[PDB]
């Protein structure tokens, strides 16, 4: 409907290489994570595993749209 | 030449398709009905606990 219209004007005009306010100030980032298993701690190699489900969230000046929609939910196609 | 109107079906179908929207996604709840056909239980590793 008007989502596609939304994600259509996000897009437009948009440049992936450059990271929000590039040459203004740095961009906090907050980190959260959610430790599922600390796999089998093998002395032999001096290694652990770990299974996390990390998440970041910041601040993007430019992905910022004004419609009824508070909020967008998407998968990996975006 | 059904190729070429399965063609256009297909064409007609895609124009305007949006994959980042799941279908109705104002007025519904997808509904994905799943289901699972085991062709071979691999072999249980103890030592890993996995299977």
């Amino acid at each position: 409907g008007d989502v596609t219209v939304i994600l259509n004007n996000l897009l437009e005009g948009y440049d992936n290489k450059l990271r929000p306010d590039i040459g203004v100030k740095p961009t906090l980032i907050h980190t959260d994570m959610y430790v599922n298993s600390i796999g089998p701690v093998n002395a032999i190699n001096m290694e652990y595993t770990i299974d996390i489900f990390f998440a970041q969230t910041w601040y993007d000046r430019r992905l910022k749209f004004n419609s009824t929609i508070k909020v967008l939910r998407l998968n990996s196609n975006m | 030449d059904n190729t070429t109107v399965f063609t256009r079906i297909l064409d007609r179908l895609l124009d305007g398709y949006d994959n980042r929207l799941r279908p109705g996604l104002g007025e519904r709840v997808t509904e994905v009905k799943t289901d699972i056909f085991v062709t071979s239980f691999g072999p249980v590793s103890d030592h890993d606990m996995e299977y």
